[PDB]
C-alpha cells in the first residue's frame, strides 16, 4: 500500500532521540540570530534580517518580529510560513482567554499551548513538526516582564537573555558575560546590537539587515508600550550604540 | 478512495533542508522569465508567452490573472499548479473577506491567503508543495501600492522590484541599476520591456509578450454608472497594440 | 519473494503469497474429512492437544440445526466465519422464513474471504472449512480454502497429511455414496478414512470429534465417551 | 526498478506492471467463450475435474445478471464473483431509476468503469479476471470481453484462458465461413466443438462441459443454462468432432 | 391549473391553460405549464409551482445525462424518474404531473404521476383543478386513433369547459404537438375559445 | 528512487509518473487531427481493428460528451472511458446548476484542473490520455481545446496527437502559413472533413478505407459522428478531383 | 416571552456637523423588576463605537464577540477597523445566526479617520442595515425616538447642541417607556476627541 | 412596490426606498435594486436581510464564475442559482425578486418566489405594492416601447405603488439595461415626497439639560512618554 512511503517523522532513534525535532534544530541553526535580553523596566527583542537585497522593500517587511496581542510579540528563528500559521494560533488562543476571562492572557499560558500544538506534530499524527524556535517577549501583572523560548520539541523554558537561530553557542556566551540583573531597557538594547554585531555572518551589521522591538512599562502612566522600530529608528539606535 | 497518504510527503533531511521545497524552487528556475515593478503611482508584472505549438492561440493561454479588481498576479514554474492557485486565490479573496467585511482584501491579506494555502501543501498528508514562485501586484486605500512574491514554502517577501525564474539572477542585477523611489508607471513599463528583452530568445512583440498594471482607476472598465463610490478596477492588461506602441521607442 | 509483504501485490507469474501462506496454516493444522450420502452428511475431526495437561482443541461448530463446520487452521479465523455463517443462517430464518441452502452459505464465505484478498490493510483468513447440511435439496458438503475457494464434494479431508483419506475416498465413492439411512455406517466410512491420515497417534476418546447431519437429524457433535463406539 | 511492486505506477514505458502480471493469472485460468448468433449469444466454459469427489453439474461457473445477461470467466474465481455482485447491484441500481432492465452497451461500461478503478490507486489490487458477457437487449444482441486493465470490445466471438489461442483460431473459421450469421443451435454445437478442441491445452485431467445462451428466439430473450438433451446433443457433436 | 395529454394516430398532443394563482390573485396570466425534460419527452405541471419546475429540471437532468451514456430514453424512462423524485419526497412535495412523449417503435404515450407519486399509462390523462368539471365531457367526447385536426379540437374543446366553470384556470391555451414530423407549439386566444 | 513511483519532485524539479502517462499515451498507435470550418469543427482519427473477431462499431476513441461537445482520445480505452464518462457528468451538473451548456473550453479547464489534482495528490494517478475537445461554441464559435496528464490546456487552430503528430503537426503549420487565417475557409463541413482526410493522408503518406477512419463533425448546437458510408462519401470526393 | 423586552433599553445615534452623538439608558431589569441602574450599552472598538439594545446577555455576547474580531483585525490589518468596515462586519455576524439570532438592535457611530465623514447605522436582529444620514433608533421606546428624533433632529447642528437635542431626544422618550430609564449616558465623538456625559433623568 | 419591463433593446427595473418595522418606517431611502453582476440587477422584496444576503450570496458566486469561464455572465445563471438556493431553504429565506439584464444571448426578465417558483414575463411586479402597479402596467405597457416610454411606464407603476400602498413609499429608484449599452443606476430618478419645512427650529437653549459627571474619552492607542 501506501506505507512504502511513509518516513514516521514521529519515532524515536536508538539513542532516544526525535529524529524529525533535531533536523529541524539543524534547519533553525541556519536562520538568522534572534535575541531577547529582559530588563527590569522592559524587555528588548533583536533580529537580523536573512534575505539582504538592495530591491526589498524594508519598511512594509516582517521575517522576523511579530505582535500576539498588545502585551506579548514574539521574535522568529526559521521557515517563516510555519511561523505564520503559529502566530495566527497564538492570535485567536489570546483573545478566547480575553472573551471568557475578561482578563488579558498571561504570557505563560500562551506560551505553553503553542508548545503543546508542537509537542502534537512530535507524538501523533505522522506530518513533520513546524521548523520554528520563538522568542517570546511579554508582560502581565503576576509576573511582570517575561522571556520564554519553544522550539520543535514543544519544550519551553524562561531566560532574563537568550538567542536562537544560528550562532546561538557564541551569543550565549557573550549575553552571559556582560548580562546582569539590575540591568535597564537602555543597556539591554546596546547588549543585543553589539552581541548580533559579533556573531553575525556578514561584514557589518546595517539597519536594512535588522528588525527591532521593545516592551516597555514605560508608557505614559504605568502602562505597557510594544515598539516595533522603523527602518530609520534602527539606523538611529545603530548610530547612538557606536556600530556604525 | 482509499488515500491512506495522510503522512507528509515533505520531511526534514539530516542537513535541516526540506528536500521537496528545494525541488520546487528547481522546477521555478527552469520556468520562463517574470518580474515586477513597482511604480510611485503604479506596479507592472510582466512575463513571456512561450508557446508550447504555433497552432496554439497563446491568447487562450493567460499567465496574467486577475485577483480581485485592484490585485494580479503572474508566475514562474508550472502552469497548472498557478491556474488551481488563481482559482483558490479568488475565491479566498470572497469567502474569508469580501462575504465579511464587504470590501476586498488589501494585496498583503490576500497574498497572506496563498502563503497559507501553499505552506499548508508543504507539512499536510499526501501532497507536494506548489512548483510555483507567484508575484502579486496590487493597490488599497490604506496601504497603497504594494509588490510581494510568494515561494513554494509559504513565504512572502516585499519587493520594489524583481524577477523569478530563468534569468532572475541577470535581471534582478538590470533592475537593481535601473530603479529609483521617483519612477512614474510608463518609466516602469519602460524598464520592465528591457529587462525581459534580456531572457527573450526569439520574437519579442505584443503577441509574445504579456504585461498588465496596477494604475489609476478605470471606470470606463466598469460596465455600469450611478455609483460614486465603485470607480472601477485598478489592474488593466495591455493590449498586443500598446505594448508595441511602446516596444518603437524602445 | 518481493510480492509477498501483503495481499495487495500479484506476483510477476500472477500469484498472491499472502494467500498461499494462509493456505499453509491449513496444511500444518490437525486432519479433518468430511462425507455424505443421499441422507446424511459427516465430519469426523482428530483434534489435536498441546501437552497430556492440556485439553483437545474442538474442531466442529454448529452453525445453524441443518448446517456446521470443522475447520483447519486458525482457530480464532474459524470462529469469525462461523459467527458470520451462524448470521446468515438467522437472517435467512428470521426475514424469509427460511433454511439457508448449504450452496448459498458456500457463495457468501467465499465473497467473505475475497474481500480480505483485494483490499490493503486486511489480512486473508488462515483456515479451511468442511461444511456439512441437510438442506430443500438433500445431503451437501462443502470444502472452503481462504483464497475464496469452495467446492461442493461427495467427500474430501484438509490438513496435515490429509492426502491419505482423500485417495481413500476417492476409491470409495461408489461404496459411501450409497449408505442411504444408516448414520452409524456413514460414520464408520469416515473413521476408517481419517485412519488413512494417521501416523504414530492412533484414535483415542478424548482425541476423535464426530458430527452428522441428515433427513431427521439435526446436527449435533458426539465427543468423548460418545465416539468410543467408533474407535 | 520497483515500478511493478505497486498497482497505478506507470512504468518509463507507460506500463502498469500490476496489471500486466494480474493478466498470467487470467491466461492461468480454465477456458472461457462466447459466441454471437443471430439473435442472442451462446458462454460455454471449460470445468477442470481435479477429483472424482467432485460432484458432476454442481459447481456452476456461468453467473446470471438481472434476466438477460449472462457472465463467464477465466482466473481467479472469487474476483469473478466479486465483480458480479457489483454488476448486480449497477443493473438492480439502473432498473430503479429508469425501469427498463440494463442495455449491454450501459452495463459493459459499469463493469468496466469499477474494473478500471481498481488500476488506479495503490490500495488496491487489480481484478484476476477476463470476463466474458452480454446479453439480447432492445438493439439486439450483444457480446464483450472484460480484460484486468478495464478494456473491453464488442466480439464476433471471444475467448480467454489457457485454450484461447486454440479457440481464437476456431472463433476465425466461424466468423469467415458464415457471414449471414450463426443460428443460436448451431452457435451451442460450435461452443461444444470449441471448448473439447481447447481442451488439448489442459489435457492431463478430465474436464465438463458447461454451456448457457440468451436468444430472441428460443429464450424469449432471457438468460438460461443448457440441460438435459440439448447439452448431450451439443456433447456428442463435439465428441464427434475431435474423433 | 387545466392540463392535459391526448394520444392519437400519428403522435401526442399537451395541452395546459396559462394561468398561474396566489390565492384568488393571478400572479401570471400567460404561465407556459408545458415543459420539455427532453426534444420529444413534455410534461405537464400542476401543484406547487416550485416544487414541480426543481422536479422537472432534476429529470431534464437526469435524461440529458442518460442521453449522453445510453442514447434517447423512453418515455417510460422519463414518466419512472419523475415517479421515483415524487414517490421517495411525498412526504415534501404537492406535485401532479403528466408525462408524454414520441419514440417511433412507441410512437405516443402519455403517463400521470398524481400526488401519490404512482404511474399510470392512459391514452389520455387529464389534472390540475379545472379537470374534475371536464371528466364527463372527456370520458363521452375521447376515441382511440383521432387525427391531428380532431385531437386538436377535442384539447381546445375540453380545456374550454375546464377554464369557464375553473376560477384556477384560464388565459390562453397551449398545446405541443408531438409526432415524428418533430414539435409543433400551438396557442389559441379566449376570442377563439371561449365561443365555442 | 520513490520520487520515480508517486507524484513528487525528483531533484531535477520534474515528475516522473506525469512524464510515464504521457508515454501511454502513445500505447494505441493511433494519430487524430481536429481542424476549424467557418460553422464546424472536424476531428478525424485512425481506427485500427487487428482482430476479426472484434466488433468494429464498438471499436472507438471519440466520445459525445454533450449536444454541442465531442472528445477525441489518443491513450489507452480504460482512461479514455474514466475520462468520458467525467466529462458527460461535469456536463450535464454545469447546464443543471448554471442553466446553460458547459462551453467546451470550460469543461477542458474543468477535466485539466482534474488531471493537475492527480499530480499533487499522491494516492492519485493520472490519466494516460490526451483530450482533445471539439465543439461550435455559441460565443466563441468553432473550438478546439486539448488537455494533458500534466494538467496543461491550451486553444487550437488545428492540432495533431499520436505517434506521428509532429508531421501531422508540420503539414497544418505549413498550411496556414499559406492561407493565413485561423482557419478552413469553407462553407460546409463536409468539404472541411475531406480536406482533414486528405492533409491526415499527405502527412502519414498513407491511403484510407472506409473502416480505418473514424470522423467527428461539431456543428452549431449538435456534435456527431459519421457512418462508414458517410466516410465513404467523403472518400469518393477526395479521388475523383 | 417576547426577548426584545424583558430587560429593557434605549439606544439613539445623529450626526451633526463634523461629530456624531451616540446615548444609551442605564436600565436593566427582570421586566416589572429593576435590577441594575448602572448597565451600559455603548461599547467602542479603537474610534467606532457600537450601542447595543435588546436581551442583555446578548448586549454582553456581541461586545465579547465585536471586540474579539476587532482585535485580530487590527493585528492583521495593522489599523483600526473603520465605521464603514464595521457595519458590514455586525451585518454579516448578525445574518450568520439567521435561523437563531441575537436578540439586539445594534447602533454604530464614528468618524471615518481618512476621510473625516461622520458615519451612522442601524440594524434589525438579523443584520438588515440601515445607513441614515440623520439619526437611527433602537429598543423599547424606539417609536417614542422616532417621534422625537424625527421633530426635535435639524442637520449640521454643532458638538455642543447636538448634545442638548440626543439628551432631549432620549429623556422625553424614556420617560414615556416603563422599561427605559434609571440614568442615561451621552457620547459627544469628534475626530480627535470624545466627551461622555451622565444625564440627570427621574429615576421611575 | 418592485416592478420591471422590457422595452425596445433592453429591460428595465423600479423600486420604492421604503422600508417597515410593523407599521413605523425604518428607512425612507434603501436601495432594492441590488447588484449581481455589471448588466445584471435583482429587485427585491419580502425579508429585507433575506433579499439582501441572497443577491450579495449569488452576485459573489456569479463574479467567480464569470472569473472560471472567462465570460460575461448570464441573467438565466443567477436565475437558476437564486431559484435552487431559495428551493433549498423552502420559504425560510423570505425573499421575492425580480431578476433582469443583459448578456451575450439578449435581453431577460424573470421573477423568483421564496419557496423557488421562477416566472417569465415582459412585465412584472412583486411585494405590498405588486397590484397597484401591476393594473399601471395592464393599461399602458405595448410591445416596442421606446427607452422614453419604458422609464415612464417604468416610473408610473412604482408611482401607483407609493401613492396607494402603505407598504411602499417615498423615492423611485430605476436601473436601465440596454443591450450594448452600459447599465445606468438611477437612484433617487423620482423624488415626489420631500418633508416640507418644519415650522419651528427645536433647537435647545445650552445648558437645558441636567448632566451629573463629564470625563473625556480614550479613543487613541498607547498615551505615551
Ligand atoms: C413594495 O412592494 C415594497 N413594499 C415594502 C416592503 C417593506 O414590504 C418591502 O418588501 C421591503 C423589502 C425591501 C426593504 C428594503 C431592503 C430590501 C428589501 N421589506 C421590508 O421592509 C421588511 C418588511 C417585512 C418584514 C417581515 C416580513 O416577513 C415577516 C416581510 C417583510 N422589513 C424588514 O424586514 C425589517 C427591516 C428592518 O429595518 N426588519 C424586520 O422585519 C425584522 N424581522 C424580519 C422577519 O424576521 C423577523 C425579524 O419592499 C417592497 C418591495
Ligand atoms: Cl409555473
Ligand atoms: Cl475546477
Ligand atoms: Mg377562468
Ligand atoms: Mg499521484
Ligand atoms: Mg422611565
Ligand atoms: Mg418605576
Amino acid at each position: 500500500g501506501s506505507r512504502r512511503y511513509d518516513s514516521r517523522t514521529t519515532i524515536f532513534s536508538p539513542e532516544g532521540r526525535l529524529y524529525q525535532v533535531e533536523y529541524a534544530l539543524e534547519s533553525i541553526s541556519h536562520a538568522g540570530t534572534a535575541i531577547g535580553i529582559m530588563a527590569s523596566d522592559g524587555i528588548v527583542l533583536a533580529a537580523e534580517r536573512k534575505v539582504t537585497s538592495t530591491l526589498l522593500e524594508q519598511d512594509t517587511s516582517t521575517e522576523k518580529l511579530y505582535k500576539l496581542n498588545d502585551k506579548i510579540a514574539v521574535a522568529v528563528a526559521g521557515l517563516t510560513a510555519d511561523a505564520e500559521i503559529l502566530i495566527n494560533t497564538a492570535r485567536i488562543h489570546a483573545q478566547n482567554y480575553l472573551k471568557t476571562y475578561n482578563e488579558d492572557i498571561p504570557v505563560e499560558i500562551l506560551v505553553r499551548r503553542l508548545s503543546d500544538i508542537k509537542q502534537g506534530y512530535t507524538q501523533h499524527g505522522g506530518l513533520r513538526p513546524f521548523g520554528v524556535s520563538f522568542i517570546y517577549a511579554g508582560y502581565d501583572d503576576r509576573y511582570g516582564y517575561q522571556l520564554y523560548t519553544s522550539n520543535p520539541s514543544g519544550n519551553y523554558t524562561g531566560w532574563k537573555a537568550i538567542s536562537v537561530g544560528a550562532n546561538t553557542s557564541a551569543a550565549q556566551t557573550l549575553l552571559q558575560m556582560d548580562y546582569k540583573d539590575d540591568m535597564k531597557v537602555d543597556d539591554a538594547i546596546e547588549l543585543a546590537l553589539k552581541t548580533l554585531s559579533k556573531t553575525t555572518d556578514s561584514s557589518a551589521l546595517t539597519y536594512d539587515r535588522l528588525e527591532f522591538a521593545t516592551i516597555r512599562k514605560g508608557a505614559n502612566d504605568g502602562e505597557v508600550y510594544q515598539k516595533i522600530f522603523k527602518p530609520q529608528e534602527i539606523k538611529d539606535i545603530l548610530v547612538k550604540t557606536g556600530i556604525t | 478512495m482509499t488515500d491512506r497518504y495522510s503522512f507528509s510527503l515533505t520531511t526534514f533531511s539530516p542537513s535541516g533542508k526540506l528536500g521537496q521545497i528545494d525541488y520546487a524552487l528547481t522546477a521555478v528556475k527552469q520556468g520562463v522569465t517574470s518580474l515586477g515593478i513597482k511604480a510611485t503611482n503604479g506596479v507592472v508584472i510582466a512575463t513571456e508567452k512561450k508557446s508550447s505549438s504555433p497552432l496554439a492561440m497563446s491568447e487562450t493561454l493567460s499567465k496574467v490573472s486577475l485577483l480581485t479588481p485592484d490585485i494580479g498576479a503572474v508566475y514562474s514554474g508550472m502552469g497548472p499548479d498557478y491556474r488551481v492557485l488563481v482559482d483558490k486565490s479568488r475565491k479566498v479573496a470572497h469567502t474569508s473577506y469580501k462575504r465579511i467585511y464587504g470590501e476586498y482584501p488589501p494585496t498583503k491579506l490576500l497574498v497572506s491567503e496563498v502563503a497559507k494555502i501553499m505552506q499548508e501543501a508543504t507539512q499536510s498528508g499526501g501532497v507536494r508543495p506548489f512548483g510555483v514562485s507567484l508575484l502579486i501586484a496590487g493597490h488599497d486605500e490604506f496601504n497603497g501600492f504594494s509588490l510581494y512574491q510568494v515561494d513554494p514554502s509559504g513565504s512572502y517577501f516585499p519587493w520594489k522590484a524583481t524577477a523569478i525564474g530563468k534569468g532572475s539572477v541577470a535581471a534582478k542585477t538590470f533592475l537593481e541599476k535601473r530603479w529609483n523611489d521617483e519612477l512614474e508607471l510608463e518609466d516602469a513599463i519602460h524598464i520592465a520591456l528591457l529587462t525581459l528583452k534580456e531572457s527573450v530568445e526569439g520574437e519579442f512583440n505584443g503577441d509574445t509578450i504579456e504585461l498588465a498594471i496596477i494604475g489609476d482607476e478605470n471606470p470606463d472598465l466598469l460596465g455600469y454608472t450611478g455609483i460614486p463610490t465603485d470607480k472601477g478596477p485598478r489592474f488593466r492588461k495591455l493590449t498586443s497594440q500598446e505594448i508595441n506602441d511602446r516596444l518603437e521607442a524602445l | 519473494n518481493n510480492y509477498d509483504g501483503d495481499t495487495v501485490t500479484f506476483s510477476p507469474t500472477g500469484r498472491l503469497f499472502q494467500v498461499e501462506y494462509a493456505l499453509e496454516a491449513i496444511k500444518q493444522g490437525s486432519v479433518t474429512v468430511g462425507l455424505r450420502s443421499n441422507t446424511h452428511a459427516v465430519l469426523v475431526a482428530l483434534k489435536r492437544n498441546a501437552d497430556e495437561l492440556s485439553s483437545y482443541q474442538k474442531k466442529i461448530i454448529k452453525c445453524d440445526e441443518h448446517m456446521g463446520l470443522s475447520l483447519a487452521g486458525l482457530a480464532p479465523d474459524a470462529r469469525v466465519l462461523s459467527n458470520y455463517l451462524r448470521q446468515q443462517c438467522n437472517y435467512s430464518s428470521l426475514v424469509f422464513n427460511r433454511k439457508l441452502a448449504v450452496e448459498r452459505a458456500g457463495h457468501l464465505l467465499c465473497d467473505k474471504a475475497q474481500k480480505n484478498t483485494q483490499s490493503y490493510g486486511g489480512r486473508p483468513y488462515g483456515v479451511g472449512l468442511l461444511i456439512i447440511g441437510y438442506d430443500k435439496s438433500g445431503a451437501h458438503l462443502l470444502e472452503f480454502q481462504p483464497s475464496g475457494n469452495v467446492t461442493e464434494l461427495y467427500g474430501t479431508a484438509i490438513g496435515a497429511r490429509s492426502q491419505g483419506a482423500k485417495t481413500y475416498l476417492e476409491r470409495t465413492l461408489d461404496t459411501f455414496i450409497k449408505i442411504d439411512g444408516n448414520p452409524d455406517e456413514l460414520i464408520k466410512a469416515g473413521v476408517e478414512a481419517i485412519s488413512q491420515s494417521l501416523r504414530d497417534e492412533s484414535l483415542t476418546v478424548d482425541n476423535l470429534s464426530i458430527a452428522i447431519v441428515g433427513k431427521d437429524t439435526p446436527f449435533t457433535i458426539y465427543d468423548g465417551e460418545a465416539v468410543a463406539k467408533y474407535i | 526498478t520497483g515500478y511493478d511492486l505497486s498497482n497505478s505506477v506507470f512504468s518509463p514505458d507507460g506500463r502498469n506492471f500490476q496489471v500486466e502480471y494480474a493478466v498470467k493469472a487470467v491466461e492461468n485460468g480454465t477456458t472461457s467463450i462466447g459466441i454471437k448468433c443471430n439473435d442472442g449469444v451462446v458462454f460455454a466454459v471449460e470445468k477442470l475435474i481435479t477429483s472424482k469427489l467432485l460432484v458432476p453439474q454442481k459447481n456452476v461457473k456461468i453467473q446470471v445478471v438481472d434476466r438477460h445477461i449472462g457472465c463467464v470467466y477465466s482466473g481467479l474465481i472469487p474476483d469473478g464473483r466479486h465483480l458480479v455482485n457489483r454488476g448486480r447491484e449497477e443493473a438492480a441500481s439502473f432498473k430503479k431509476l429508469y425501469k427498463t432492465p440494463i442495455p449491454i452497451p450501459a452495463f459493459a461500461d459499469r463493469l468496466g468503469q469499477y474494473v478500471q478503478a481498481h488500476t488506479l490507486y495503490n490500495s488496491v489490487r487489480p481484478f484476476g479476471v477476463s470476463t466474458i458477457f452480454g446479453g439480447v437487449d432492445k438493439n439486439g444482441a450483444h457480446l464483450y470481453m472484460l480484460e484486468p486493465s478495464g478494456s473491453y470490445w464488442g466480439y464476433k466471438g471471444a475467448a480467454t484462458g489457457k485454450g484461447r489461442q486454440s479457440a481464437k483460431a476456431e472463433l476465425e473459421k466461424l466468423v469467415d465461413h458464415h457471414p449471414e450469421g450463426l443460428s443460436a443451435r448451431e452457435a451451442v454445437k460450435q461452443a461444444a466443438k470449441i471448448i473439447y478442441l481447447a481442451h488439448e491445452d489442459n489435457k492431463e485431467k478430465d474436464f465438463e462441459l458447461e454451456i448457457s445462451w440468451c436468444s430472441l428466439s428460443e429464450t424469449n430473450g432471457l438468460h438460461k443454462f443448457v440441460k438435459g438433451d440439448l447439452l448431450q446433443e451439443a456433447i456428442d457433436f463435439a465428441q464427434k468432432e475431435i474423433n | 391549473t387545466s392540463i392535459m395529454a391526448v394520444t392519437f394516430k400519428d403522435g401526442v398532443i399537451l395541452g395546459a391553460d396559462s394561468r398561474t394563482t396566489t390565492g384568488a390573485y393571478i400572479a401570471n396570466r400567460v404561465t407556459d405549464k408545458l415543459t420539455r425534460v427532453h426534444d420529444k419527452i413534455w410534461c405537464c405541471r400542476s401543484g406547487s409551482a416550485a416544487d414541480t419546475q426543481a422536479i422537472a429540471d432534476i429529470v431534464q437532468y437526469h435524461l440529458e445525462l442518460y442521453t449522453s451514456q445510453y442514447g434517447t430514453p423512453s418515455t417510460e424512462t422519463a414518466a419512472s424518474v419523475f415517479k421515483e423524485l415524487c414517490y421517495e419526497n411525498k412526504d415534501n412535495l404537492t406535485a401532479g404531473i403528466i408525462v408524454a412523449g414520441y419514440d417511433d417503435k412507441n410512437k405516443g404515450e402519455v403517463y400521470t404521476i398524481p400526488l401519490g407519486g404512482s404511474v399510470h399509462k392512459l391514452p389520455y390523462a387529464i389534472a390540475g383543478s379545472g379537470s374534475t368539471f371536464i371528466y364527463g365531457y372527456c370520458d363521452k367526447n375521447f376515441r382511440e386513433n383521432m387525427s391531428k385536426e380532431e385531437t386538436v379540437d377535442f384539447i381546445k374543446h375540453s380545456l374550454s369547459q375546464a377554464i369557464k366553470w375553473d376560477g384556477s384556470s384560464g388565459g390562453v391555451i397551449r398545446m405541443v404537438v408531438l409526432t415524428a414530423a418533430g414539435v409543433e407549439r400551438l396557442i389559441f386566444y379566449p376570442d377563439e375559445y371561449e365561443q365555442l | 528512487g520513490y520520487d520515480r513511483h508517486i507524484t513528487i519532485f525528483s531533484p531535477e524539479g520534474r515528475l516522473y509518473q506525469v512524464e510515464y502517462a504521457f508515454k501511454a499515451t502513445n500505447q494505441t498507435n493511433i494519430n487524430s487531427l481536429a481542424v476549424r470550418g467557418k460553422d464546424c469543427t472536424v476531428v478525424i482519427s485512425q481506427k485500427k481493428v487487428p482482430d476479426k473477431l472484434l466488433d468494429p462499431t464498438t471499436v472507438s476513441y471519440i466520445f459525445c460528451i454533450s449536444r454541442t461537445i465531442g472528445m477525441v482520445v489518443n491513450g489507452p480505452i480504460p482512461d479514455a472511458r474514466n475520462a468520458a464518462l467525467r466529462a458527460k457528468a461535469e456536463a450535464a451538473e454545469f447546464r443543471y446548476k448554471y442553466g446553460y451548456d458547459m462551453p467546451c473550453d470550460v469543461l477542458a479547464k474543468r477535466m485539466a484542473n482534474l488531471s493537475q489534482i492527480y499530480t499533487q495528490r499522491a494516492y492519485m494517478r493520472p490519466l494516460g490520455v490526451i483530450l482533445t475537445f471539439v465543439s461550435v461554441d455559441e460565443e466563441l464559435g468553432p473550438s478546439i481545446y486539448k488537455t494533458d496528464p500534466a494538467g496543461y490546456y491550451v486553444g487550437y487552430k488545428a492540432t495533431a496527437t499520436g505517434p506521428k503528430q509532429q508531421e501531422i503537426t508540420t503539414n497544418l503549420e505549413n498550411h496556414f502559413k499559406k492561407s493565413k487565417i485561423d482557419h478552413i475557409n469553407e462553407e460546409s463541413w463536409e468539404k472541411v472533413v475531406e480536406f482533414a482526410i486528405t492533409h491526415m493522408i499527405d502527412a502519414l503518406g498513407t491511403e484510407f478505407s472506409k473502416n480505418d477512419l473514424e470522423v467527428g463533425v461539431a456543428t452549431k448546437d449538435k456534435f456527431f459522428t459519421l457512418s462508414a458510408e458517410n466516410i465513404e462519401e467523403r472518400l469518393v470526393a477526395i479521388a475523383e478531383q | 416571552s417576547d426577548p426584545s423586552s424583558i430587560n429593557g433599553g434605549i439606544v439613539v445615534a445623529m450626526t451633526g456637523k463634523d461629530c456624531v452623538a451616540i446615548a444609551c439608558d442605564l436600565r436593566l431589569g427582570s421586566q416589572s423588576l429593576g435590577v441594575s441602574n448602572k448597565f451600559e450599552k455603548i461599547f467602542h472598538y479603537g474610534h467606532v463605537f457600537l450601542g447595543i439594545t435588546g436581551l442583555a446577555t446578548d448586549v454582553t455576547t456581541l461586545n465579547e464577540m465585536f471586540r474579539y474580531k476587532t482585535n485580530l483585525y487590527k493585528l492583521k490589518e495593522e489599523r483600526a477597523i473603520e465605521p464603514e468596515t464595521f457595519t458590514q462586519l455586525v451585518s454579516s455576524s448578525l445574518y450568520e445566526r439567521r435561523f437563531g439570532p441575537y436578540f439586539v438592535g445594534p447602533v454604530v457611530a464614528g468618524i471615518n479617520s481618512k476621510s473625516g465623514k461622520p458615519f451612522i447605522a442601524g440594524f434589525d436582529l438579523i443584520g438588515c442595515i440601515d445607513e441614515a444620514k440623520d439619526f437611527i433608533v433602537s429598543g423599547t421606546a424606539s417609536d417614542q425616538l422616532f417621534g422625537m428624533c424625527e421633530s426635535l433632529y435639524e442637520p449640521n447642528l454643532e458638538p455642543e447642541d447636538l448634545f442638548e437635542t440626543i439628551s432631549q431626544a432620549l429623556l422625553n422618550a424614556a420617560d414615556r417607556d416603563a422599561l427605559s430609564g434609571w440614568g442615561a449616558v451621552v457620547y459627544i465623538i469628534k475626530k480627535d476627541e470624545v466627551v461622555k456625559r451622565y444625564l440627570k433623568m427621574r429615576q421611575d | 412596490t418592485i416592478a420591471g419591463l422590457v422595452f425596445q433593446d433592453g429591460v428595465i427595473l423600479g423600486a420604492d426606498t421604503r422600508a417597515t418595522n410593523d407599521s413605523v418606517v425604518a428607512d425612507k431611502s434603501c436601495e432594492k435594486i441590488h447588484f449581481i453582476a455589471p448588466k445584471i440587477y435583482c429587485c427585491g422584496a419580502g425579508v429585507a436581510a433575506d433579499a439582501e444576503a441572497v443577491t450579495q450570496l449569488i452576485g459573489s458566486n456569479i463574479e467567480l464564475h464569470s472569473l472560471y469561464t472567462s465570460r460575461e455572465p448570464r441573467v438565466v445563471s443567477a436565475l437558476q442559482m437564486l431559484k435552487q438556493h431559495l428551493f433549498k431553504y423552502q420559504g425560510h429565506i423570505g425573499a421575492y425578486l425580480i431578476v433582469a439584464g443583459v448578456d451575450p444571448t439578449g435581453s431577460h426578465l424573470f421573477s423568483i418566489h421564496a419557496h423557488g417558483s421562477t416566472d417569465v414575463g415582459y412585465y412584472l411586479s412583486l411585494g405590498s405594492g405588486s397590484l397597484a402597479a401591476m393594473a399601471v402596467l395592464e393599461s399602458h405597457w405595448k410591445q416596442d416601447l421606446t427607452k422614453e416610454e419604458a422609464i415612464k411606464l417604468a416610473s408610473d407603476a412604482i408611482q401607483a405603488g407609493i401613492w396607494n400602498d402603505l407598504g411602499s413609499g417615498s423615492n423611485v429608484d430605476v436601473c436601465v439595461m440596454e443591450i450594448g449599452k452600459d447599465a445606468e443606476y438611477l437612484r433617487n430618478y423620482l423624488t415626489p415626497n420631500v418633508r416640507e419645512e418644519k415650522q419651528k427650529s427645536y433647537k435647545f437653549p445650552r445648558g437645558t439639560t441636567a448632566v451629573l459627571k463629564e470625563s473625556i474619552v480614550n479613543i487613541c492607542d498607547i498615551q505615551e512618554e
